[PDB]
């Protein structure tokens, strides 16, 4: 009864977000978007209980358009904190029914790195064991996959030193091996 | 208010000893709905009797048709026994084969009815059904909370998807309205027992397009109705009606919107599709069978017509083209198959009093009246 | 404040029964159970109106049964658990505020059905100290925490600075990675970063602790192996600032 865009959708801070959602219903359903932030439970973002109603929250909006049976999610200028999973949903039984959810769409919002400074550092164990850190690269860098099954490389992670108004990308790599050098890892 | 049951007993066909038939007992004009009805053979209750789903009339009073297969004989005695709070003891009406026992703008209506019976704090019951006029099109299975489609055309032009959604909505509604009422009533036990009735749907009048309505009664009297977008109290039910309308108008705007779309938009669609799908059945013609009987009072001559559909009919006693006034027209009573029954009585003097006849006129007869000579 | 579910996590052997509990917001007459598997939308299981179970999914296994005896808390029981039962079990409740009422969701019960409890392992945790080169090049200091060798993937990593949890300057991998991706029973690894100023790292009074809450076996679970029973537990690693 609810079909939404397959993700993940990756976009840059300040880019326009659109997540398509279409529904099928004979009656008078109420329509909704739920959001799930990383580490959190589901929560209502916005809703609309009749044709032409608009729900809006924190710059997001979706308009109940009966004639295209759609409730497309839009936000004019996405922020990093919008990184999450978005679920389109409908309540049938004239708005008294259980929520029926779409498959969900992950949105990954990348930061605009003010002054990229890409570098690879080696870090020693606090107890010879070591890891490698690739950091300070811009949001358009690909961090390519490990070739070795004995070498692990994480996805990029965005950290925010909020009180310093500074964001940075990083990825970590480590291995058990004796030939492991950070020089080659990324 | 309370209303004592009216009880009328008749056979589907003319009685012929040894020949199987149906015995009907129509119990009507009663309130509240709690009632016990048995058909008796020689004073003993017949098992495996059937009955129509509980319905009610314009004045909110309840009516039920009980029926069973029977074989009359010379000796066997049949009756209908009814008990009800209005009666100090069961009331038995005997079947006699000779005399039995016991609007404006033209319109069609599709409506759902509900009956909510609140016996005490631990016991309430909700039941309902759907009707095209006096014809039942839908029942409701309480156990499973599902619509019973009574005829092949009971889905009208609605999809199964739409009907499933409605079905679920009705299930949630019946449960919720019952509980909400029980919650308000649990704060004063002396109001028990009481009954609530709803009639909701839409009507097509000649010259107009569909109009929705939603009407409510409490203990057999108008309580309130839905007018446009406002719950309006019956002038008749004073202070309680005012309270309930205030609640409905100020704390249930979602309910209000749901009722509006259902009776003003969905019900018209349903009605038109249902009439269309059921055209052949609803506009069918079924010829009456007719017969005479008598009893002493001076004889009563009784003319019977049974099995006719549709309902308009004209039955009169005639003395050679002269219509006899002094003819008592009985009620038109239902048979279990949806056809109707009528008897018309003439009180006479002397013996066989020259050429009396009974004339049955009915749309089904192709301009050829049934005339029975006494 | 919101909808409460217990237990937050459950590991069980294939074949065992499990019971989960939901305490909805009080006064909410409508309660719903849903199942969610990683990377997908919640699937409806059942609905109560007060005590009455008025709608069940047509797909609901006969192994699954819910009740809400007093129109309040509800339990969901799964008999004879199967691997495919592994998922997040969500409870939600809604008021009768009208059409399109908000549904309020619990944080869920994460169920992992394992073939054998001897495949359950707690994490090992290490902290890696900031690079001298990073410090001199950026005047910032990134610590890295690495949790390895754990199964299943039920962990919560937190950073603690001088006895208090911090969120600022932290970034934890959103998903654990598999140490042996070819295996369906692979153990997992997870990394996290904590970035601070050079001067904060370079103070020997400062204490940095990476904490990994692991959700494992419970008291009632039987264990006959040699190694410690991999119970729900915290494993930590730490470092102290150094002047230089
Ligand atoms: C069932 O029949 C009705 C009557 O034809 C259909 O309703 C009408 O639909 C036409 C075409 O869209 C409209 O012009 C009329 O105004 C409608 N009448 C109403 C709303 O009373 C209806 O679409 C059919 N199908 C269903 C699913 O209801
Ligand atoms: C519908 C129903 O439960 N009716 C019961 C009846 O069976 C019982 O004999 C009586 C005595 O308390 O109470 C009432
Ligand atoms: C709220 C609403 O729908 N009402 C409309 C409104 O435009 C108009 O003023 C009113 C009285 O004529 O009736 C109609
Ligand atoms: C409530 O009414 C039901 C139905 O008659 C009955 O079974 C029950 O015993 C009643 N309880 C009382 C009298 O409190
Ligand atoms: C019916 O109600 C609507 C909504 O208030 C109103 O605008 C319209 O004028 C009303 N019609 C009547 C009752 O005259
Ligand atoms: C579906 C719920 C409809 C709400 C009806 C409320 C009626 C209770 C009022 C009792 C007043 C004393
Ligand atoms: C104790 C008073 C009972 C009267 C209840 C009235 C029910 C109104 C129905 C509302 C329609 C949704
Ligand atoms: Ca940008």
């Amino acid at each position: 009864s609810v079909t939404q865009m397959e993700g993940p959708v990756t976009l840059s801070e300040e880019a326009f977000l659109t997540i398509n959602c279409t529904y099928t219903a004979t009656g008078y359903p109420s329509l909704f978007w739920y959001v799930q932030y990383p580490g959190e439970g589901l929560q209502l973002l916005l809703k609309a209980t009749k044709a032409d109603d608009k729900g809006s929250n924190k710059g997001f909006e979706a308009t109940y358009r009966k004639e295209t049976t759609s409730f497309h999610l839009e936000k004019g200028s996405v922020q990093v904190s919008d990184s999450a999973v978005y679920f389109c949903a409908l309540s049938d039984q004239y708005g008294w029914g259980k929520l029926q959810f779409g498959a969900g769409t992950q949105v990954v919002v990348t930061p605009d790195i003010q002054n990229p400074d890409p570098a690879v550092y080696q870090l020693r164990d606090s107890k010879d064991k070591s890891v490698c850190l690739f950091t300070d690269f811009d949001s358009q860098t690909n961090v390519s996959q490990s070739k070795d099954s004995d070498v692990y490389i994480t996805d990029k992670c965005v950290l925010d030193m909020r009180s310093m108004d500074f964001k940075s990308n990083s990825a970590v790599a480590w291995s058990n091996k004796s030939d492991f050098a950070c020089a080659n890892a990324f | 208010i309370q209303r004592t049951p009216k009880i009328q007993v008749y056979s589907r066909h003319p009685a012929e000893n040894g020949k199987s038939n149906f015995l009907n007992c129509y119990v009507s004009g009663f309130h509240p709905s709690d009632i016990e009805v048995d058909l008796l053979k020689n004073g003993e209750r017949i098992e495996k009797v059937e009955h129509s789903d509980l319905s009610f009339s314009k004045d909110w009073s309840f009516y039920l048709l009980y029926y069973t297969e029977f074989t009359p004989t010379e000796k066997d005695e049949y009756a209908c026994r009814v008990n009800h709070v209005t009666l100090s003891q069961p009331k038995i009406v005997k079947w006699d084969r000779d005399i039995g026992g016991g609007g404006g703008s033209e319109h069609v209506s599709f409506h759902v009815i509900q009956i909510f019976s609140f016996v005490n704090q631990s016991w309430a019951r909700g039941q309902g059904s759907g009707w095209l006029d006096e014809l039942q099109t839908h029942g409701w299975d309480s156990e499973s909370g599902t619509i019973i489609f009574l005829h092949n055309w009971s889905k009208g032009n609605f999809s199964n998807e739409e009907l499933s959604d409605l079905e679920l909505l009705f299930r949630f509604y019946l449960f919720g309205l019952t509980r909400e009422i029980q919650d308000h009533a649990s704060q004063d036990y002396s109001k028990y027992p009481f009954e609530v009735q709803v009639k909701a749907g839409c009507e097509l009048h000649s010259g107009k397009s569909p109009e929705g309505f939603f009407q409510v009664a409490f203990n057999g009297l108008d309580l309130l109705s839905f007018q446009n977008t406002t719950w309006v109290p019956s002038p008749g039910c004073g202070s309680l009606a005012q309270s309930v309308c205030h609640l409905l108008n100020h704390q249930y705007e979602g309910v209000t919107e749901t009722v509006y779309n259902l009776i003003r938009s969905t019900c018209p669609r349903f009605l038109l599709g249902l009439l269309d799908a059921g055209k052949m059945y609803v506009h069918r013609q079924v010829r009456p069978e007719a017969w005479l009987s008598s009893r002493p009072s001076q004889l009563l001559l009784v003319c019977h017509a049974s099995g006719f559909y549709p309902k308009p009919v004209w039955v009169t006693w005639m003395r050679n083209e002269q219509e006899q006034l002094g003819t008592k027209h009985g009620d038109i009573l239902p048979n279990a198959d949806g056809t109707w029954y009528l008897q018309v009585i003439l009180e006479v003097a002397s013996e066989e009093p020259a050429g009396l006849s009974c004339r049955v006129r009915h749309s089904s007869l192709g301009g050829q009246d049934i005339i029975l000579y006494w | 404040t919101g909808v409460s579910q217990n237990p937050r996590h459950k590991i069980t052997k294939r074949g065992q029964n499990v019971t989960f509990r939901c305490d909805p917001i009080s006064e909410h007459n409508r309660l719903y159970w849903y199942r969610q598997t990683l990377g997908q939308g919640p699937e409806f299981l059942t609905y109560f109106q007060n005590e009455a179970q008025l709608e069940k999914s047509r797909l609901l296994s006969d192994r699954f049964s819910a009740e809400r005896p007093k129109g309040s808390f509800s339990t969901l029981e799964i008999q004879r658990t199967e691997q495919g039962d592994s998922a997040m079990y969500l409870c939600a409740s809604s008021p009768r505020t009208g059409r399109g009422a908000e549904a309020f969701f619990g944080q869920g019960t994460r169920l992992t059905v394992v073939e054998d409890l001897n495949k359950v392992f707690p994490p090992e945790v290490a902290v890696f100290e900031p690079s001298e080169a990073e410090i001199s090049h950026t005047q910032k200091a990134t610590l890295v925490c690495l949790a390895t060798g754990f199964y299943p993937d039920h962990v919560e990593l937190s950073w603690w600075v001088n006895g208090k949890e911090v969120h600022s300057g932290v970034c934890t991998d959103p998903q654990p990675l598999k140490e042996q991706p070819a295996l369906n029973d692979s153990r997992y690894a997870l990394s996290s970063r904590l970035r601070v100023s050079a001067t904060f790292w370079q103070d020997p009074r400062n204490h940095f602790r990476c904490q990994v809450q692991f959700y494992g076996l419970s008291e009632n679970d039987e264990w006959t192996q040699d190694r410690a029973k991999p119970v729900t537990q915290i494993v930590s690693a730490e470092a102290w600032g150094r002047a230089d």
